[PDB]
């Protein structure tokens, strides 16, 4: 009905109309947020030891605080 | 091609703003005032200086004085030097060698402040891992925090827009 | 107002570690594995009190874990990691996609014998 | 060696200038059936090196100018553009590695376009300001497109540094994501270099010839540069190099194939189409290119 | 036919490939077989500048390699 | 009539731009950070007057943290009697990597 | 106190003073104006690339934007002038007297 | 100052071209104004618009995608405004 | 292990500028040796005329504009 | 005109003064100086004569040279203790440029010569709302900022203003220029207690605006510019003219009227400072500004001029203008004497 008079003005305004709809539907925006947050540019800075904390672990190598394993596998 | 460039850019800068403050056609005018922005330019890139002084330079130097001189063309003609322009560029003339040599051979000259006299190397940072360039991701963040202020500037543009409409007659 | 008490020359004399730094960079993450246990409490030394001149003897004993963790790498395997760092100093700036097979030559010997 | 680098960048960019007039004539010449020229020597070499030297000693018409400073002033700059904007493009390592140099390239077409504006003012009566103001209005009106463009198609890159979109361009060619933008960016380079389909309708008409050729030269390089460019290895970038001048030198060939056989466009069916063309759709893939990364949960690793 | 412009297009491509080897000879020349290092961000430059003060030469490209350890 | 929507309202639409020591994107500090944070916390709940003229020491310590006057000012006298006495010629200076 | 300061703020209250006498055009006028936008532009960049006040950059890009479109309102004051006149002169505004 | 060098080269080597190039052979119309004027509030736009790939890299991206929409929709309705009120045509 | 280097090299201009203000000024009336300008003693990061300041030429102009117009 | 476009643009002059008040930014401040000048500069020219076109451009340059020493004084704000906080400032010469700069764009005798030429060239609709938003714009800015103004700069532009608005006003005819007249008197009364109680600033601020309010709303009634029509519309309307008596009467301000209530609280909390003369002298030049309100009674209610007919003719169609609110504004503007007590409805 339209499509012949202006193609290139519904042509825009469909791929308007996806680009403010198709970020809602969306399994990888938390994807986006998680990679985009995990990325140290600041130094990681040490806390003092004991106010009695059992977690938080010392050696970087313990797995007790929260790691990326999600990265590697894609 | 020593210590005190930013001093020397800085007394050119003053040189365009004064051989264009002593009114001369308004091409020359818009000739002046790209020339003074260029080593405007100049001054806020040897201040590091990674973005800011090429984006004036693609507004103002890129998109402003273009129109200042396409108003030229299409409203004026100047159509045919004069002793009150020469003598308005040798009166700045004068007071810029006036500054600049009783502030060089002195401590100071204050209109009202403290000016320190030396060149202005002083003061930067110690060589700090700064790793972004700070102004880049200073205007980067412009749009996480920047929330209302963007929203007014935008809706100010576009008023200027339907405003240039209706003074150039609307609709 | 009042003076300063900045320290002395002799006590500001310790020997760096003089390596380049494209090598330093290309041994960081064992170096940083290994040793660097201690000096996270030099940097909270740091953060805590912010004054250099006053947290100066752990700067002193990170020199000496950095000195004795480069004497161990260098008496030891690996000759290879020379031919590693050389392979990741000239490609400009350091991609460490650059040079990946050498480097996991370099941690072959680094896991083989150490 | 920082001088020997300046030589070896802005010598030869007459040499390429004349040698693409003759690529040029003889292009066209073949589009036609024509030779030619090719009596003047071995395939017309020295034709062009001749035609140059000759209208160097062709005597000037004397002005009849008004503010004949001025009239020296707008070529020098239209040249001095065209010398000093081969600077961060990269054959393979580029002269000045910059943090940002893009924007300098935009920025430096508005000068293009003041140097046009001068140039109109200071020639001549009324016709020809009014002919040069429509020349600066339809190149004026693109570099909100192509700039437009340029921030659409390297949002996929990060940063502006040129070299990361060097690096990034190595598993497929930008050309695929991005092709109806791409197209309408080679469009608006058309219109930046301002030939036929976008018409025209003085002195040194050289060096306005000069300054107009190089900027062929220099967009169909950062075209080249821009979308595409094969594998880098270091300690052998002349493979680089080859294949480098080869896309461009493809692309500068295809761009002048596209002025030989078209007609010039309405000066109101240009504006017309630019503004009711092109510029919604720019918007629709700039906010799509927005939309996309997020999607992807692919931002480029912005150093 | 075609045979006789690809002498003029092969000209003029010798005369835009020179810089490109020019330019790349020259920054594997003036390092000593190196590249020229790129220095975006003060961190670089700092790592850069300090490369430069432990060669001794007051040149980086050399960079003193393992001979300083003890 | 300064109006209270800001506080109202609650959404702080404009105190992350007002002064320095806020949050940064990346967090880096400004350079008179703890001077800043020492004059604000000593001009904090006081009557604007006597706020005037008792935090007066750390005030004009942060004007000279901000624009560093006085040191500039003792740096250019350094400059001045060494350049008068370097003119007189007694110890051609080793303060230039020599000895 | 950094001493380029002091002949940024000079040649600011040049270009107020240009911006104030002017005989012939308003367009020199308007221009002269910009220019002394362009120095507020760059006496507040300057300050905040050596202050180090990186959150709140906003001020020299927005100031650039606004002033320019101030700008462009004012040529479209200009050009509405030059078309109720023959020219856009600083005369032939005689009417409308105090 | 080696870009400022590259400069001087460009600009001397130029001046050596036009002066061998010199010394050796011896009303108007309303409508141009709306061009100019939207030219200059459209690119003052890009101007906002251009420091977005800068910004791509934080922590609270839902606002930055909404405002950035925002600011192109804005944008849009600007040039769809004159578009539907005549105001570049002929 | 740069912060250490850092740290160690800054305190070693400061040491060194004082003792060649104690001893270059020992003629001038006045002057308090070594007092630093502010008020609150705590330690603050010099204004890089203080490191680098009475070097001639070489080591200030590729140290403070060293990086902002190398490449 | 579209009115889709002006309720827009009043919106967007609603914003920009919204933005003025509540913003603790400096910027936001200058952004909203400039977008309410950006949206006041079309409500002029709202006719299409050369006179809206040389009032606007008058404006436009004596505004935005204001909003750029506005500009340059935040930031030598900045060059000094450096923050974007609305509070005291740091430096006399940043206050003196500061208050420059409000003087010019709030109009005040050293710079209020764009004034009456910019008012005598535009429809009354747009006047009406330059005079209320553009007086009451900076004078939130003013009450934010007093704390650190030396008091020569505040007080040698409130007695120049009033002097200078007294004596403007006698040779004058045009209706539009004596209301200009009257508001740099207004504002410099408004200006002179700004150091001492800004209350009193405010609750006069409110009185002016209800005071412009009811003049231009009853000069909206009836299409006049000289007081010849003002004689005219005597004739055809009886009620116009006690209108004009009461309302120009509490311009004037007098005791049993509305107007003198900003007067006689102005000196009561001027005169608990220990400042006589100065006091004497402001209420000396407000007996000067009442003899034009006096003519203008004397041509319009209290002597009958001659008439020309087609007033005849006039009779027999109905008043059918429509008011946008006058009664309402007319006697709070004039029967507010005994409300003495809401001062305190302000702070
Ligand atoms: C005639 C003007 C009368 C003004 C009101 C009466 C008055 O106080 O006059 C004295 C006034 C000034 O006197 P005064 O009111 O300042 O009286 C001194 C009061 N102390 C001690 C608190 C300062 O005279 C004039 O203003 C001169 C006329
Ligand atoms: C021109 C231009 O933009 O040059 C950029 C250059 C700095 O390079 P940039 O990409 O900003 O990276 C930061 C440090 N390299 O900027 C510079 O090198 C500054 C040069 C200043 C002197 C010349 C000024 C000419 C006007």
């Amino acid at each position: 009905n339209v499509w012949a008079k202006e193609p290139v003005l519904v042509a825009s305004f469909a791929i308007a109309g996806l680009a403010v709809i198709l970020p809602t539907l969306s399994p990888y925006t938390k994807y986006s947020l998680m990679i985009n947050r995990a990325t140290p540019y600041n130094y990681p800075v040490p806390l003092r030891d004991d106010g009695n904390m059992p977690d938080v672990p010392s050696h970087p190598q313990d797995p007790q605080g929260p790691s990326l394993e999600w990265l590697k596998r894609l | 091609m020593m210590t005190y460039i930013v001093f020397i850019l800085s007394i050119i800068f003053v040189m365009g703003f004064v051989g264009f403050s002593s009114k001369p056609s308004p091409i020359y005018g818009g000739l002046g005032l790209i020339v003074s922005g260029g080593v405007g330019c100049g001054i806020v890139l040897n201040f590091g200086g990674s973005f800011l002084g090429l984006m004036v330079f693609l507004i103002y130097l890129g998109g402003m004085m273009v129109v200042f001189g396409y108003t030229t063309a299409m409203a004026t003609e100047q159509y045919p030097s004069n002793k009150v322009v020469l003598g308005t560029f040798i009166t700045g003339l004068l007071m810029e060698f006036l500054m600049v040599y009783y502030v060089l051979k002195d401590k100071e000259v204050e209109i009202v402040f403290k000016f320190n006299g030396m060149g202005d190397w002083v003061i930067y940072d110690t060589g700090d891992s700064g790793f972004f360039s700070e102004e880049a991701m200073g205007i980067a963040a412009l749009y996480s925090y920047g929330t209302w202020l963007v929203i007014v500037t935008g809706w100010s543009l576009l008023i200027g827009v339907v405003v240039i409409m209706e003074i150039t007659r609307g609709n | 107002p009042g003076i300063v008490e900045l320290p002395s020359l002799e006590d500001l004399k310790v020997q760096e570690v003089k390596v380049s730094s494209s090598v330093l960079k290309a041994a960081a993450h064992h170096y940083g594995a290994q040793c660097d246990k201690p000096n996270k409490e030099f940097m909270l030394c740091r953060w805590e009190e912010k004054d250099p001149r006053r947290c100066l003897e752990e700067g002193k004993l990170v020199n000496q874990c950095a000195l004795e963790f480069f004497r161990q790498i260098k008496r030891h395997c690996a000759e290879p990691f020379t031919e590693y760092w050389t392979c990741i100093d000239y490609s400009g700036l350091q991609l460490f996609r650059r040079c990946r097979k050498e480097q996991a030559q370099f941690d072959k010997c680094v896991l083989d014998k150490l | 060696m920082f001088m020997i680098n300046v030589l070896t960048l802005i010598i030869p960019i007459l040499l390429a200038v004349a040698f693409l007039t003759l690529v040029e004539r003889k292009v066209l010449g073949y589009m036609q059936f024509r030779k030619g020229p090719n009596v003047v020597g071995p395939y017309g070499l020295l034709q062009p090196i001749a035609d140059a030297i000759k209208l160097f000693i062709k005597e000037p018409l004397r002005p009849a100018t008004s503010s004949i400073s001025m009239f020296i002033l707008a070529p020098i700059l239209a040249l001095t553009l065209a010398l000093t904007m081969w600077i961060p493009l990269p054959m393979p390592y580029p002269l000045i590695n910059m943090n940002l140099g893009v924007l300098f390239m935009l920025a430096m077409s508005s000068l293009a376009v003041y140097s046009i504006l001068w140039s109109g003012w200071a020639s001549n009566s009324k016709y020809a300001l009014i002919g040069a103001l429509r020349a600066v209005a339809q190149t004026i009106s693109y570099e909100v497109t192509l700039a437009i463009i340029l921030l659409s198609v390297l949002l996929m890159n990060g940063s502006f540094t040129l070299s990361t979109l060097i690096i990034t361009q190595e598993q497929v060619w930008l050309i695929f994501p991005a092709w109806p933008l791409a197209m309408m960016w080679f469009i608006s380079t058309l219109a930046e270099t301002n030939r036929a389909p976008f018409d025209l309708t003085a002195g040194p008409f050289a060096l306005f010839f000069m300054a107009e050729y190089a900027n062929i030269i220099m967009m169909n390089i950062f075209t080249t540069t821009l979308f595409l460019g094969a594998f880098h290895n270091p300690y052998m970038p002349e493979l680089y190099t080859i294949n480098f001048t080869i896309k461009s030198l493809l692309l500068s060939i295809t761009f002048l194939w596209i002025r030989a056989s078209y007609p010039r466009f309405r000066y109101d069916q240009l504006m017309h189409l630019l503004w009711k063309n092109f510029l919604p759709l720019t918007l629709a893939l700039c906010m799509w290119h927005v939309s996309l990364p997020i999607l992807l949960s692919s931002i480029p690793p912005q150093t | 036919m075609w045979f006789e412009v690809l002498p003029g297009i092969a000209v003029m491509g010798v005369c835009l490939f020179i810089p490109g080897m020019a330019t790349a000879r020259i920054h594997r020349f003036s390092n000593g077989g190196r590249e020229k290092r790129v220095a975006h961000y003060s961190y670089q430059w700092y790592l850069m500048e300090r490369d430069r003060r432990v060669s001794g030469v007051n040149r980086y490209y050399v960079s003193k390699g393992l001979e300083n350890i003890d | 009539p300064f109006f209270d929507v800001q506080k109202k309202l609650g959404v702080d639409l404009d105190h992350w731009m007002t002064i320095q020591s806020a949050e940064q994107p990346h967090r880096i500090p400004a350079r008179c950070h703890a001077f800043e944070k020492e004059w604000i916390e000593c001009a904090h709940g006081i009557g604007s007057i006597r706020a005037e003229k008792e935090c007066k020491i750390e005030f004009e310590d942060f004007r000279e943290c901000l624009l560093r006057q006085k040191t500039m000012k003792r740096l250019n006298a350094i400059k001045r009697q060494r350049d008068k006495l370097i003119k007189e010629g007694k110890y051609t200076p080793p303060p230039h990597h020599s000895g | 106190m950094s001493l380029v300061y002091m002949n940024i703020m000079m040649a600011f209250t040049v270009s107020l003073t240009g911006l104030l006498m002017y005989r012939s055009h308003l367009m020199s006028s308007l221009l002269c104006l910009e220019g002394m936008m362009l120095s507020l532009f760059i006496l507040a960049t300057l300050m905040i690339l050596n202050s180090h006040f990186t959150l709140a950059s906003m001020m020299p890009i927005i100031l650039l934007v606004f002033a320019a479109c101030e700008a462009a309102l004012g040529l479209s004051l200009l050009v509405m002038v030059s078309n109720t006149y023959g020219t856009d002169y600083v005369q032939n505004l005689n009417l409308l007297q105090c | 100052m080696n870009l400022m060098i590259t400069l001087l080269t460009n600009f001397t080597l130029a001046t050596l071209l036009v002066t061998i190039a010199f010394w050796l052979p011896q009303p108007f119309s309303m409508k141009f104004f709306l061009v100019a004027i939207t030219f200059l509030l459209f690119d003052l736009e890009i101007a906002l618009l251009l420091p977005l790939p800068w910004a791509s890299q934080t922590t609270n991206l839902n606002t930055m995608l909404t405002m950035a929409l925002l600011l192109i929709f804005l944008l849009a309705v600007s040039l769809a405004y004159e578009w539907t009120q005549k105001g570049l045509e002929w | 292990l740069l912060q250490a280097e850092k740290d160690r090299r800054v305190l070693q201009m400061l040491r060194e500028n004082l003792e060649e203000e104690a001893t270059i000024m020992k003629d001038v009336p006045g002057w308090k040796v070594g007092e630093s300008v502010f008020h609150t003693t705590r330690w603050v990061t010099p204004m890089m005329g203080e490191l680098y300041g009475l070097r001639t030429g070489e080591e200030i102009l590729s140290s403070t504009y060293g990086f902002i117009w190398y490449t | 005109m579209n009115p889709i476009i002006l309720i827009i643009i009043l919106m967007t002059v609603m914003l920009g003064t919204i933005i003025v008040m509540i913003s603790t930014h400096w910027l936001l401040i200058w952004i909203g100086f400039e977008m309410n000048m950006l949206a006041i500069i079309p409500i002029m020219m709202k006719k299409h004569n050369p006179r809206a076109t040389e009032a606007s451009t008058k404006y436009f340059l004596t505004q935005s040279t204001a909003s750029m020493l506005l500009m340059m004084a935040i930031i030598i704000n900045l060059m000094f203790s450096g923050q974007w906080t609305v509070m005291k400032l740091f430096n006399p010469m940043a206050s003196m440029l500061m208050t420059m700069a409000l003087a010019m764009k709030l109009g005040m005798a050293p710079f209020h010569f764009w004034v009456p030429e910019v008012t005598q060239g535009i429809p009354l609709s747009s006047g009406l709302i330059l005079l209320t938003w553009q007086k009451l714009a900076p004078m939130s800015v003013l009450y934010q900022i007093l704390p650190s103004i030396n008091l020569d700069l505040i007080l040698t532009l409130s007695i120049l203003s009033i002097t200078i608005g007294g004596w403007g006003g006698l040779n004058q005819t045009q209706l539009r220029k004596i209301m200009a007249y009257s508001s740099i008197a207004h504002m410099g009364w408004m200006t002179a207690v700004l150091l001492y109680n800004p209350t009193m600033t405010l609750l006069n601020l409110i009185i002016y605006i209800i005071m412009t309010s009811t003049m231009f709303t009853l000069f909206m009634a009836n299409s006049t510019t000289t007081t010849l029509s003002l004689s005219h519309t005597w004739n055809k309307a009886p009620i116009m003219t006690i209108l004009v008596l009461i309302t120009l009467l509490s311009m004037g301000g007098l005791p049993p009227l509305s107007g003198f209530m900003p007067k006689w609280m102005i000196i009561q909390e001027m005169t608990k400072n220990d400042s006589i003369i100065l006091p004497t002298l402001m209420a000396i030049t407000a007996l000067l500004n009442l003899y034009f309100y006096m003519r203008l009674t004397y041509s319009t209610a209290l002597t009958m001029f001659p008439s020309t007919n087609n007033m005849k003719m006039k009779w027999q169609f109905p008043t059918t203008k429509r008011m946008t609110l006058l009664p309402t504004m007319t006697v709070l503007s004039t029967m507010l004497l005994p409300l003495t007590p809401i001062l305190s409805i302000l702070e």
